[PDB]
């Protein structure tokens, strides 16, 4: 490709997290709705564990977010 | 090539494909490893299609592989569908093994063309006297069916199935749109006990199913009726409610995010009615005649769902509680049932004169019944008393024993031809049978059976 | 909206700066390196992380690209990232190239053929297309076994079909009707 | 750490905070230099919270520094509230001086 070797060597030392498919991060909380980045293996109707013993249910599996 | 699920919102599933292998509108898709079928509704761009699932989506995830079948939803057709219960995908839902079909057909096709119309206004003989006299059916026609429950709707449907199978060498297809599961099991056992199960193919789209199943189940039953029409036959197609087909279109259009039309309906209401109703016609090979029961919302005839439905109907049959409380079966109101075929250019002058004479005598008896109720029988003249006697004879001669009701009446059933119906009601209207008692005219076939009933 | 609708004022601002300061090839190399860096999967995974600010995403893109960006191109990267428009970075570059093709009076023409064409044949088609379009043309030749003869010229939305497959389709439409 | 006002549309005000110091839902916030309190309704993502003012928005600008109190709107409770008129924030809106309460309670329960 047209990527140079030095630019590729700068790309390989980037700090990129390895996102597990059963893990996610909360983006937004509003009115009982929690929209979550990630969770790439979640099913429609699957329970989701939050901290503090709080549980949720996934209902909107969108392209880049999950509404629970 | 296969695609991947990118979005699950309810029953609406978006699947991404490669750009040279985007599947067509109304193509059936299969989720790998699961028993789930999808039907493509829209092409959104960048390889992504938006589709409706034909079952429950609980347990589906993004990332599942989806195969394309290359065609629309294809159902089994032919003689092997008779006696069997099927869903919208044509899979059997009775526990009686696979359907042994020889042919599968897709459920989306065009209406028959302008040059393929059969022409004329040929009548379909049902063998029922009140139907063939007062509200006659056309081949290729459509029948609205009105009334509540418990007045004999199912018995009339089994008698139409038996009469079209035995006397005309045709078949029947039932399509239950929004079928209650209790009543479908009851209707299946009633058709086993009346020996008419092997004359009809049953397709149910049940109430607890998502609304694309309840949208496409009439197209499945119409596809099986089209194969039966293309074998050269005259087919009956029964639709259990046309308003649930309309409401399933409202629900599917609300799930896709379309902007709604007046009184809440889908903006494609007349078009989705016309795609279903223009396939029910008389062609050069054979005909399909449909009997469709109609619910009216809020008792409003100018609501958009019955106003779109009544533009396609050729006849109405109204069932009445007051005729059934008198013991007269079938309980068809002769004054409230209408027909577009009741016209002297269509059926001739003789049938029209006999039917309008019967309707005048029953209407005059209807107002004189309130006169007798307000002031007594002594208020009426000799001509009014003569019309009351002829009208009670006409009202009892409209009753008829049925072959599927022999447990109920305790009699053999009768099939009456149209010639015998016009000759018998003309014989009552001309005063030829005023010497008979009225109870001879109850539950016989032709007028000669009433003549031999009045010797006993 | 479309990607070109969103990518139009960024490419127009970059083209007006690079035409005003005589840095057309510098910004064309910079936007090509930026588009190719933003389409790599690791950078695309980094640019979709929710805990990163827009300034850190612009700083990571500037530190990855390095010596291929001058200081107004770095200012352009910070303006693109502050308005959350980093996914537009291929489309912006494409529209910049279209603007530069209107400025130098040139058109990029794709020619597909049934057999390989020599330099005399490409110079002949390029001179005919330069006489028709009133632009300097740049041909890109390619092969196709679907054609049985002839060439197909594609220049933007202009299609000139000289292949015998199209003449076969015209004869099929003329005899079918 | 403090945030800054990024948007004022009617009674609804959006405040951007740093990502380690986002206030919770129903946290009270104090705008610096103007006597107005904000209550957090939603967390919109990217450090931005959406809030409703507990006063008039005529003296507010974009760019104003907003501090977080770390708790909900707390009002005085006890028998010091008897005989007094208070507003929604528990400040006295008679002219009888300060409420000498011994305990304050949050309004969300
Ligand atoms: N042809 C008939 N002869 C005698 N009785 C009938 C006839 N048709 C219907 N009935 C009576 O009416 C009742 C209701 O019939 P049915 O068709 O089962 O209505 P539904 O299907 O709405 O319950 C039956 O139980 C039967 O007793």
């Amino acid at each position: 490709s047209e990527i140079s070797e030095i630019i590729k060597g700068r790309i390989e030392k980037l700090d990129v997290a390895s996102q597990a498919r059963n893990e996610g991060t909360i983006v937004s909380v509003s009115d009982g709705i929690v929209r979550i980045y990630g969770l790439a293996d979640v099913m429609y109707g699957e329970m989701i564990e939050f901290p503090g013993g709080v549980y949720g249910m996934a209902l909107n599996l969108e392209q880049d977010s999950v509404g629970a | 090539s296969s695609g991947r699920i990118v979005q699950i919102i309810g029953a609406v599933i978006d699947v991404e494909f490669p750009r040279d292998a985007v599947p067509s509108i109304y193509e059936a898709l299969k989720v790998q490893g699961v028993e789930t079928t999808l039907e493509v509704q829209q092409q959104l761009g960048d390889g992504v299609v938006r589709s409706i699932a034909m079952g429950s989506t609980e347990g589906l995830k993004r990332g599942l592989n989806v195969d394309s079948t290359g065609a629309a939803i294809s159902v089994p057709v032919g003689k092997a569908t008779l006696g069997r219960i099927m869903d919208v995908l044509g899979n059997p839902i009775d526990e009686a093994g696979p359907i042994g079909e020889e042919e599968r057909w897709g459920i989306h096709r065009e209406a028959p063309s302008y040059a393929d119309q059969a022409g004329g206004n040929e009548l379909l003989e049902t063998g029922i006297k009140v139907i063939d006299l007062v509200c006659p059916f056309a081949k290729g026609g459509k029948v609205g069916l009105f009334g509540g429950a418990g007045v004999g709707k199912t018995v009339n449907m089994m008698e139409l199935i038996r009469n079209i199978a035995i006397e005309h060498s045709g078949y029947s297809v039932f399509a239950g749109v929004g079928e209650r599961t209790r009543e479908g099991n009851d209707f299946y056992h009633e058709m086993k006990d009346s020996n008419v199960l092997d004359k009809v193919a049953l397709v149910y789209g049940q109430m607890n199913e998502p609304p694309g199943n309840r949208l496409r189940v009439a197209l499945t039953g119409l596809t099986m009726a089209e194969k039966f029409r293309d074998e050269g036959r005259d087919v009956l197609l029964f639709i259990d409610n046309i308003y649930r087909y309309t409401l399933a279109g409202t629900e599917v259009s609300a799930l896709l995010g379309r902007m709604p039309s007046a009184v809440g309906y889908q903006p494609t209401l007349a078009e989705e009615m016309g795609v279903l109703q223009e396939r029910i016609t008389s062609t050069k090979k054979g005909s399909i005649t449909s009997i469709q029961a109609v619910y009216v919302p809020a008792d409003d005839l100018t609501d958009p769902s019955p106003a779109t439905t009544f533009a396609h109907l050729d006849a109405t049959v109204v069932l009445s509680r007051d005729i059934a409380s008198l013991g007269i079966y079938p309980a068809v109101d002769p004054l409230d049932s209408t027909s577009r075929q009741l016209d002297p250019l269509v059926i001739g002058q003789d049938h029209y004169d006999t039917a309008r004479g019967v309707q005048y005598v029953l209407q005059r008896y209807k107002e004189l019944k309130d006169i007798i109720a307000i002031l007594g029988m002594d208020e009426l003249s000799e001509a009014d008393k003569l019309l009351v006697a002829r009208a009670r004879k006409i009202q009892r001669f409209l009753s008829q024993p049925f072959f599927v009701a022999e447990v109920f009446t305790g009699s053999p059933g009768k099939y009456v031809s149209l010639k015998d119906t016009i000759a018998g009601f003309k014989g009552i209207l001309n005063g030829d049978y005023d010497h008979l008692p009225e109870q001879a005219f109850y539950m016989v076939g032709g007028i000669e059976e009433a003549v031999e009933k009045a010797k006993k | 909206a479309e990607l070109t609708t969103l990518a139009r004022p960024y490419a127009k601002a970059a083209f007006e700066y690079a035409q005003a300061h005589q840095q057309l090839a510098d910004w064309s190399a910079a936007l090509g390196v930026l588009a190719a860096v933003s389409q790599d999967d690791t950078v695309r995974q980094l640019l979709k992380e929710p805990q990163l600010t827009s300034s850190a995403k612009a700083q990571s893109l500037i530190d990855v690209c390095g010596d291929k960006l001058n200081a107004p191109a770095q200012n352009f990267v910070r303006t693109v990232a502050e308005n959350k428009r980093l996914e537009l970075l291929p489309t912006i570059a494409e529209m910049y190239e279209q603007l530069k093709a209107e400025q130098e009076k040139s058109v990029e023409v794709e020619v597909t053929s049934a057999f390989t064409l020599s330099k005399e044949q490409q110079d002949k088609l390029a001179k005919a297309l330069s006489a028709r379009l009133s632009r300097e043309v740049r041909l890109h030749a390619s092969e196709d076994a679907s054609l049985i003869g002839g060439v197909i010229i594609r220049a933007g939305d202009l299609v000139i079909d000289g292949s015998v497959r199209g003449k076969l389709a015209k004869l099929a439409e003329a005899l079918k009707s």
